[PDB]
RNA sequence: CCCCACUAUGCUUAGCCCUAAACCUCAACAGUUAAAUCAACAAAACUGCUCGCCAGAACACUACGAGCCACAGCUUAAAACUCAAA
């Protein structure tokens, strides 16, 4: 009684998402560099968000905030290219702080 | 076999196509108002589709709608009449910086 | 009220007004900007002529006449004329892609003249008569 | 079949107009025309001056007659509206009501075109 | 000719700012095209000729909008270096 | 070559003439994207089937013959001499 790969994927959370835009996400932030924060949210590339204006130093380091979802990777075929370019990174709006 | 196979069928996520702000609507030569929602104000050329959002469908009737109004004596050809210069601006330009 | 670029509508019931004349009353001044002269022609809205000048008219020849200075030149000396006759305000109406097309109008405002509108004339023919051949240079 | 007649009449008084529609549409059924429906669309200025029979216009009646008519009676009454020193401008045409508009699903968006290059290494 | 007058390419001066009125009034005509088909009709061009430069001048803007495209589209990788140093 | 003037001509009607880098220099129909992908470049490589066309350069969009409302024309189209290249 082993668990099957196709089972795991139909009771994903990731699957059970469906398409990603505009899809409420926790994301934790991993890297940050100046203003630049690293969230990852459980897929396969991080997003990278600019730290907010208000409460800025709030984001920190493992601090967990919330994310709304426009696409899960940023790819697009260009002009003569024969596949498509991808910057490696989701893309993501950071809402704020995810709290208890 | 095995119930947790994919089956095949046609994508339920698929977004509804996007329709023009003219789909399913009747485009007459009479209707000056209409017609001059797709002309310069300044000049009264016809914009392009790519200024007026229409499909070729209704950028070709809206075309033809107002050469057809324009020569037939309904609608000026040199300008946008001023009576419509108030109406809903639906086309994407701006002559102000 | 928030202001119009849109001129004036001849009928219709606005408030615009230059030293109590209405934009339909307004004199109207002419500039023709060819490539190799400036024509400027001022008239009343009744089409009176008031004044005119030209690049030629002012002592320029051949390839100087062809300037904005010598359109500016010109633009003054209508100005100079018409304000004599009691023009203030005028309406601008150029027809051509010359050097004294915005050199011209300067000259009017130098001259003492306000301008409240400007309107291009430009002929532009919808299918007309053949242009000349081009150029081999 | 069925046509529509876009008639900018000479501004009027009410007698004369409704001698003129009345002439018009008598012509119209001489010619073998069923007429269906006759429209005021109402005095207006004209869009710019319109000259005709010797004289200038700049305002004008708009009227429309719906009517159905042998094929041959468009070439006979186009003739007819020339003649009528009443009338600035008349044109007929099918009428837009006939032509029936097909159904549309929407816009089906375009792809970048592929592979119009080989992919060998330039 | 036979239209009204004053209103087609007309554009009303404000507070007696006449840079600002013809700017506008410039600015209308390119956009609409108008400045480039005066200059073009300037002297006849041959039909052969109009066809390439509508050729050129299509393929140009297939072009530029697609660089544009890939500029806008790699633009937030612009940022700072996160792995400096490795 | 640059500027000005003006004619044949560009337009209509009625007949001719039948030529273009008439070239998207890529024949029609049917099919394939796997194998060896493929001289180069160009607009990836091929299969079946059919018709048309091609066989060193130049002589030669020529000569002669023939046909044609064409009479300084068009279509078809060689040879001799010459070269070891084109
Ligand atoms: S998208 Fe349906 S008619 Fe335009
Ligand atoms: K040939
Ligand atoms: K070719
Ligand atoms: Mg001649
Ligand atoms: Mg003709
Ligand atoms: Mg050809
Ligand atoms: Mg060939
Ligand atoms: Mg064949
Ligand atoms: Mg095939
Ligand atoms: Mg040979
Ligand atoms: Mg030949
Ligand atoms: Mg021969
Ligand atoms: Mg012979």
């Amino acid at each position: 009684n082993v668990e099957s790969f196709a089972s795991m994927l139909r009771h994903s959370p990731l699957t059970q998402m469906g398409p990603a835009k505009d899809k409420l996400v926790i994301g934790r932030i991993f890297h940050i560099v100046e203003n630049d924060l690293y969230i990852d949210f459980g897929g396969k590339f991080h997003c990278v968000c600019r730290r907010p204006e208000v409460d800025g130093e709030k984001y920190q380091k493992g601090t967990r905030v919330r994310l709304r979802l426009l696409d899960l990777e940023l790819t697009s075929r260009f002009l003569g290219a024969t596949t498509d370019t991808t910057v490696l990174e989701a893309n993501a709006v950071l809402l704020g702080i995810q709290e208890s | 076999s095995n119930e947790d196979l994919p089956i095949s069928m046609e994508n339920p996520y698929k977004e509804p196509l996007k329709k023009c702000i003219l789909c399913g609507k009747h485009v007459d030569y009479k209707n000056v108002q209409l017609l001059s929602q797709f002309v310069s104000p300044f000049t009264g050329c016809i914009y392009g589709r790519h200024i007026t959002g229409l499909c070729g469908k209704k950028q070709k009737e809206i075309t033809k709608a107002i050469k057809r109004a324009q020569i037939m004596g309904f609608m000026p050809v040199t300008y946008k009449d001023p009576a419509y210069l108030k109406d809903p601006k639906v086309c994407n330009i701006r002559y102000r910086e | 009220t928030k202001f119009s670029i849109y001129p004036p509508i001849p009928g219709e019931e606005s408030s615009l007004r230059w030293a109590g004349k209405k934009f339909e009353e307004i004199p109207i001044a002419h500039i023709k900007a060819s490539h190799n002269n400036t024509q400027i022609q001022v008239v009343s809205a009744s089409n009176e002529p008031l004044a005119f000048a030209s690049c030629g008219t002012e002592g320029f020849r051949n390839a100087k006449k062809g300037t904005g200075i010598a359109a500016q030149t010109a633009g003054i000396a209508a100005a100079a004329r018409a304000k004599q006759k009691g023009v203030i305000h005028i309406r601008v109406v150029v027809k051509g892609l010359g050097p004294g097309r915005l050199s011209a109008m300067h000259g009017l405002i130098m001259g003492g003249l306000e301008v409240i509108s400007i309107t291009d004339n430009t002929p532009i023919p919808h299918x007309g008569c053949r242009p000349r051949k081009a150029r081999k240079l | 079949p069925r046509y529509e007649l876009a008639l900018i009449l000479k501004a009027m008084q009410r007698p004369e107009t409704a001698a003129t529609l009345k002439r018009t549409i008598e012509a119209l059924m001489d010619r073998g025309a069923i007429v269906r429906d006759l429209e005021n669309l109402g005095e207006r200025a004209l869009p710019y001056r319109i000259s005709a029979h010797s004289q200038q216009h700049n305002r004008g009646g708009y009227f429309l007659v719906d009517f159905y008519a042998p094929t041959a009676a468009v070439e006979s009454m186009v003739e007819h509206l020339s003649r009528d020193i009443d009338v600035i401008r008349g044109n007929i045409v099918k009428h837009p009501l006939t032509q029936e508009l097909k159904e549309c699903e929407g816009i089906v968006p375009v792809p970048l075109a592929e592979k119009l290059y080989s992919t060998k290494k330039r | 000719a036979k239209h009204l007058k004053f209103i087609a390419r007309t554009v009303m001066v404000q507070e007696g700012n006449v840079e600002s009125a013809y700017r506008t009034l410039n600015r209308i005509l390119t956009m609409d095209g108008l400045i480039e088909d005066i200059k073009h009709r300037r002297y006849y061009e041959k039909p052969c000729r109009r066809r390439q430069r509508e050729s050129y001048e299509r393929c140009r803007r297939i072009y530029n909008m697609e660089m544009a495209r890939k500029i806008n589209f790699l633009m937030r990788k612009n940022r700072a270096d996160p792995w400096q140093g490795c």
